[PDB]
């Protein structure tokens, strides 16, 4: 169901996030990979450098996107967690949608589209949230 | 209010990224060294998955489709890769001396094919053979004037062979995204090309799409079972090329009574060339016959969709194309491995105020510049036998009349145009989208 | 070590679990790296590019395995753990081998074998787990 | 500040700023290939230099296998997901006999890098057998 | 219940792609060595084998995709290393040939051809008269109807490059390393009958080393069975099938090429240099092989032996020369000292066996060839260029490659003849101990244990 | 006790060597379509880059150790290899070559510089031959035995490759680029002679932008030294190690070729042309390069004075032209809008220095002869020789020096006049002489060290 709720509400798709998560890595590439080396043949597309090399790049970009999302989710605190609240107070400028529409009656497409250029600004904060926590358990560690 | 993280989002962008073929029913059908099933390896699904949109409506575009882009550079390197390693045939510039073919020849081909003769090289560097061969009048050019000929891509591009096993017959192909990346596919009934679009599914491969090279009349294509469609860019503006699907397939039957045969001479150490040793029995001109009425109901329909566009207070004409290449001036296709360059005039000739079969003469070009370049050409070999081919004529390429004419009478001309647009016919309902798990949202929990 | 004890018993696999997971990647690509780059011969994989081709698969699926690996740890609930304990039940109808505690004699590569049917069940199952529990930590703060 | 934070200013100091330092190892990979991406006409002649593409490939390559050892040397050690953890194996004197004001401040990182270099992989193995331990001892919690 | 352990040792049987290394990369030999060249990477100075404990698994060397890898590498390296040289394509002209009659023995009347020819060399305005000698099986006659006019083979539909003389072919040994998340396990079972269960399983990194030698019927320079001599032909019974037997002990042949050559270079283009057969010093002899004798009949007396322990005690078991065919497959054909060797084997492969009791040397006679056509790949050749001065080899005879002939209509003798052609088998010969294993470390358990 | 703590993140770095990226500014490809090194470094680099602060951290350099040199090395003539690759052969050009002198307003200089030549040619139709005539320069073409014949050089050692001619060679800046996980730290300590110490150490991400320029004995294009005069040889006292003096003051220079040139075009086969040169128009002479004469001997000064500090304060100095050998070597090659020039340097130096003034010498200028040959072998390849195509109209370059190369003649072990001569510097000293201040540094962010903090369990 890759993308089945993706017009669905916000918090209706909550649940499919697992089958968002996989897919991205793995269940695409690794699979694809399983079917490219499968037949015989592949000569006659290992010779072609070209090929090759574009397949290779496309693999690679996609390793890369995951990893930096993973790397995203670690800088900020609690990753290998797919739903994770943080200890960062969501400004009123941030389209202000103090509303239930937020978990309803909108799709996560729309939402995307609303708060796309408060995203830095979110990161950054972020970061500031997760280096705190780990400066005060280190030294709550030491008391 | 705090921030909460989710991974995992079903979102996407509009992005551009790399696909890869892949083709099914090759384990044994196609494996006759066919060039599509050889590159594209890659098995499909057996049973291929779609998943429907709920509520969802998107925005699409033909025109900026860079999927299309994708399969013009992908085909021309598949192409460029199936002639690489395929024999080169530099010796044939020499000095043609040529006289007409006059054995049995109807009045309509006197001309179009010459028996040519000329000194080549052997296995043996320092021994020369003097060889015979027919070619068509399209790939020979007289020079000195008195029978001394040459081929024409002589002082432009060395000239490479097809190899003679290699089969250039287009195989059904499906376009599979890589990971992080999807395929929505349109399915707003009589899409008109770009624009909003419901109903819309996700794919990770395409449908079976048939790479078919055709310039003026598209064939073997996908049909608007709805209704008759127009698309394009910009109606108004002239300067745009008009896609027109139809509903019902035209029937068309191209055929070479000609029982070629062939000769195969030895060039060099390991080199082979192929050329048409002879004419078995009477030579009559290579010909399409047209499904006349079928035409004309396919012509009505196509006019009734062109008033609602423009208007049904105007006159809608159809001639034939204006001067240029043979490329654009006719409808020139592939069929069993020739190539044929048919006249459409006999179509695209009448005017809409308010058993036959069209014939279409065809003529045969061996020596090719295909996709329009000029520093490659391609040699297609002879091929034995007779040939026949039977297509369905699903969609044409119009160009208006650049004239104003009072606004008073609006004419159409198979003008064909860009390689591109077939694949546009083919490729209108699809994008490439990647996914963006990664987002941010409002919640009422916080971390402790 | 790698390898070591592989028919001991699935009992005694202890530190034996670390021994293989850093096999993975740890120093066998980046000292192999250190060792292809020594001798001066980054020529000879540029030149013969199919040769470079190939090695550039053989590192990237490499990196798709255990990236694939890492994802479903992820997924499970069990990132950076070697060992983890879940909540699922288990079935008898995956092994019935219950008239006797397993790990007392039986060694992985023979165990593995009688477990090779329903694991794709098992993994349905772990996550779908671990999102009910993601869930549930979502809902219990500001609860 | 930038992509050194006053790098060998201090042994203290310089490790309230590490951010910057972890992401840029892939930060920096992500954004060249946005400077590819935004220059169109460009991939196809990189492309058509088949050694240029792959010296490119391998260096990505690289850094992703380099960040992916790093990742999970840190997670064999029980730290992943933090930038500064504290373990349980005791300091050795024979590695170095320094007092904590000594090298937190006094010293610089690289200086330190090089003063405790040649133990440094007795340290990793000690780390390992130590989260080993602890997640069997968890196991055995989990029994209680 | 359900524990997840990550680190398991789990295997599967799959394939991938291993890569080369070469042993220690010494410089004694230098000359851009293409075995040297390729397999870049540094062996391991000490490798480690690992034992494993109560571990019986199952190998088959005839599903070896090891094999295969090897064979697509060694095409594709002599193909890398042989392209950026230069091509003999000008040579494909018509040879004025005659006989070499100058000191030459009885058996070599008529092997040489003394053949002169115009050559373009250095600007395309000149032509040069140029000579060189040829070996008749290199030289075929046309216009035979009408000193006399020739052609090379290779002119017959075919194109062939010139060998590098600077590039070296001799056959250092490589080992075979897996990339990361595989193994290689070895056998060990010194009795192993090549497909089946095996215990004392260990394993490595990389294999023992192994010399990428050339050889079509005898296995040259390989590895010794301990427990006698190893028979492994799948199983025996199918007669279609080639014998692969490995020794017990090696046997010993010398090689050579006796006549003292010189080489003659001739420029053709611009930077392009042909390496033409200059006139031989001294008496030309026939090029030859000696194997020990008695050794010999000793080898093939415990070969009889193990034969007669699949087919019995009263059956007669009897070795004959080759059939028919080309020259690649009735000799045994193999590279020695740079040159191309092929020797008439039919002295050894001579005897009646049927024994109820249940100094000298061998000469084979041998031809040699110049233009290869290496892997019987039709549309391709080889030229190997003459080498100056007098080439000898002695090497170990390890194994070789028998097959059988019919039963009849009575099924009472089983004659064996040499085999091979494909050189696989050679491979097949130092890959029956490996097997190429993909760990998945990732399994489950039952536990005591659940989460809280 | 004390507990260990692994950090991530420790700014910490190592000295690797490693691929580095290329990059020209984005202006670079805009406009110079055709060019091959806006087409190679294609990428943009950031148009506003960022320094680092110095950090109270010092560093040991050494530029002779430096594999960035080797890297810029191979990427030039990877980058110079592929692009000559698509142009057409002219393996047909190595036919007998029937020559004669061009006596057309030649000049006294050019006697026998020009030879009218003429040969059959292929044409599209194989089995046709054209005569046709062209005009070679004498260093591309010798005789055979001996209106009288000769051949080109390159078909004697290797077939010659045309270059395109639509592709401009012309140098642009590069910036040099750090992989992620890479750093390159950069010295820029005041008069740093290299191989030492550094204490105004920054970090960066990209090299300050380098002119590939491709000159033998003196430097053309570049990084100007902060004071004075800079002397840089890995050992002074060596005697075959090269001297790369770099100057703080520029030296202009005028080169010129002054001919009025035009092209011809032949057809050598199907889509293949060949770019001969035409009849000159007008009259002829020899290229020039000018110098100014008083900068250039205040320049020589300067440099005298800068070499005394490591000799005796009293230590007699020697200019003398260069020994002899390749004329790759013993002049002065440059590439100068797309034509190659070889300049004979005996006008400059040939003068001694006892009292920090010219012996011989005392508005002017000082001019150098140059030769011109079309076929050339770049960077002292065997093969693979190139055919520059001539270029229409007359020439001009306007040049600086920024640094010369100069080697020191060891003569006897009693210092009289020690001598030094215009070193016949490989590339790598041309491009050493702008890679110095950088090093490249891969970052080992993982660490450990003690704290009081235990792990709690
Ligand atoms: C639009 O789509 C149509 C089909 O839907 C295409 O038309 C087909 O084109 C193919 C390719 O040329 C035709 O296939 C050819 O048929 C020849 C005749 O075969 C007869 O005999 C066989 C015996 O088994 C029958 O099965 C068959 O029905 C016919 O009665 C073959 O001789 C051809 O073989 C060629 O390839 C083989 C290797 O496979 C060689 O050994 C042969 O010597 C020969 O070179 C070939 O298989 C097919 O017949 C066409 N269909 C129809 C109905 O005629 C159109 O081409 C396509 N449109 C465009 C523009 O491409
Ligand atoms: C050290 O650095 C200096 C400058 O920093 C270099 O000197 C420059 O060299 C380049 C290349 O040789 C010169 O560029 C050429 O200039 C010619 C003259 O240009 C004048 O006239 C035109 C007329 O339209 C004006 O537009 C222009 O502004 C000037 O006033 C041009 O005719 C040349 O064009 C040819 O080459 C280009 C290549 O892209 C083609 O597109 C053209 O069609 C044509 O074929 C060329 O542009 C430049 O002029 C020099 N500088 C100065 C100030 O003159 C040195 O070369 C460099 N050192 C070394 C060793 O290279
Ligand atoms: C090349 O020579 C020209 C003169 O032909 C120089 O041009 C001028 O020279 C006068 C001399 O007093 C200067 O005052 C001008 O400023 C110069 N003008 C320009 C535009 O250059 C030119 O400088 C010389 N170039 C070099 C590099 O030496
Ligand atoms: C000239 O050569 C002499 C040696 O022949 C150099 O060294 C002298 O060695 C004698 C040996 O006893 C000493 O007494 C002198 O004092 C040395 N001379 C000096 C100047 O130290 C001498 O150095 C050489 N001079 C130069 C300028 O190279
Ligand atoms: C192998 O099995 C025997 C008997 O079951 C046992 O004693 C021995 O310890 C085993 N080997 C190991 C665990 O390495
Ligand atoms: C090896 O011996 C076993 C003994 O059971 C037999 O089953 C197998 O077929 C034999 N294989 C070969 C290749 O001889
Ligand atoms: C050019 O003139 C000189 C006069 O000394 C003469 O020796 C030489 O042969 C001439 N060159 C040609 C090609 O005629
Ligand atoms: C120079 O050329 C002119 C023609 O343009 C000619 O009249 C004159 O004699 C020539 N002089 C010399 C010295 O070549
Ligand atoms: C260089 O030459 C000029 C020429 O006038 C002179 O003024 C100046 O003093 C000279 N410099 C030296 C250092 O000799």
């Amino acid at each position: 169901g890759f993308l089945g709720a993706a017009g669905s509400t916000m918090g209706a798709a909550s649940m499919t996030l697992t089958v968002q998560a996989r897919n991205l890595l793995s269940g695409i590439v690794q699979q694809q990979s399983n079917l490219l080396r499968a037949p015989e043949c592949q000569q006659h597309l290992l010779k072609l450098t070209v090929w090759g090399i574009k397949q290779l790049q496309a693999r690679v970009l996609a390793v890369e996107r995951y990893l930096r999302d993973q790397q995203l989710l670690g800088i900020w605190g609690c990753s290998g967690k797919l739903i994770c609240c943080t200890n960062v107070p969501w400004n009123s400028t941030w389209s202000n949608r103090n509303l239930s529409e937020i978990w309803d009656n909108m799709t996560w497409l729309q939402w995307d589209k609303e708060i796309s250029n408060y995203t830095q600004i979110i990161y950054g904060l972020l970061e500031e949230s997760q280096n705190q926590q780990e400066k005060n358990e280190q030294d709550l560690l030491a008391l | 209010l705090w921030v909460t993280v989710y991974y995992g989002v079903p979102v996407w962008k509009d992005a551009e990224t790399t696909l890869f073929c892949a083709s099914d029913a090759k384990a044994y059908e196609t494996k006759k060294h066919n060039v599509w099933a050889t590159h594209c390896c890659v098995p499909t699904d057996p049973n291929p998955q779609e998943i429907h949109l709920e509520n969802v409506t998107e925005e699409f575009n033909m025109w900026k489709n860079n999927m299309v882009e994708q399969m013009h550079t992908d085909i021309i390197s598949l192409w460029d890769q199936s002639l690489k390693p395929c024999v080169k045939l530099t010796p044939l510039c020499v000095t043609l001396q040529c006289t007409n073919v006059t054995n049995n020849i109807t009045d309509d081909m006197r001309g179009e094919l010459k028996n040519c003769s000329f000194n080549m090289t052997t296995e043996l560097r320092d021994k020369k053979q003097k060889v015979y061969s027919l070619f068509y009048r399209l790939d020979v050019v007289q020079i000195n004037e008195n029978k001394e000929y040459r081929l024409i891509n002589c002082n432009t591009s060395a000239i490479t062979q097809a190899c003679p096993k290699v089969s250039f017959e287009p195989i059904p192909i499906h376009y599979c995204a890589p990971a992080g990346f999807a395929i929505l596919k349109c399915k707003d009934k009589k899409f008109n090309g770009t624009g909003p679009c419901t109903n819309v599914s996700t794919v990770q491969c395409t449908h079976g799409i048939k790479p078919v090279v055709s310039t003026q009349l598209l064939l073997n294509g996908s049909l608007a079972e709805e209704e008759v469609i127009i698309r394009s860019e910009n109606i108004t503006n002239n300067a745009k090329n008009i896609l027109v699907q139809l509903n019902e397939s035209v029937q068309i039957n191209c055929t070479r009574p000609n029982n070629n045969t062939r000769k195969s001479i030895r060039i060099g150490p390991g080199q082979w060339f192929y050329a048409t040793g002879d004419i078995i029995g009477d030579i009559r001109q290579a010909h399409c016959n047209v499904s006349k009425a079928t035409w004309n109901e396919t012509l009505g329909k196509v006019v009734k969709q062109l008033r609602k566009h423009f208007g049904n207070n105007t006159i809608i004409r159809f001639a034939n194309s204006s001067g240029g290449d043979l490329e654009v001036t006719t409808h020139s296709f592939n069929c069993g491995g020739e190539f044929f360059y048919c006249n459409t005039s006999g179509l695209f000739n009448s005017t809409w105020i308010s058993n036959d079969s069209i014939t279409l003469p065809c003529r045969i070009k061996q020596i090719i510049n295909m996709w329009q370049r000029i520093g490659q050409a391609m040699y297609a070999p002879p091929i034995q036998g007779v040939i026949r081919c039977v297509s369905n004529i699903t969609g044409l390429i119009l160009t208006r009349d650049g004239g104003s004419t009072n606004s008073t009478t609006e004419t159409f001309r198979p003008g064909g145009g860009d390689m591109r647009d077939n694949w546009r016919s083919e490729l209108y309902k699809y994008k490439v989208v990647k996914i963006e798990p990664l987002g941010v949202a409002p919640t009422r929990c916080k971390r402790r």
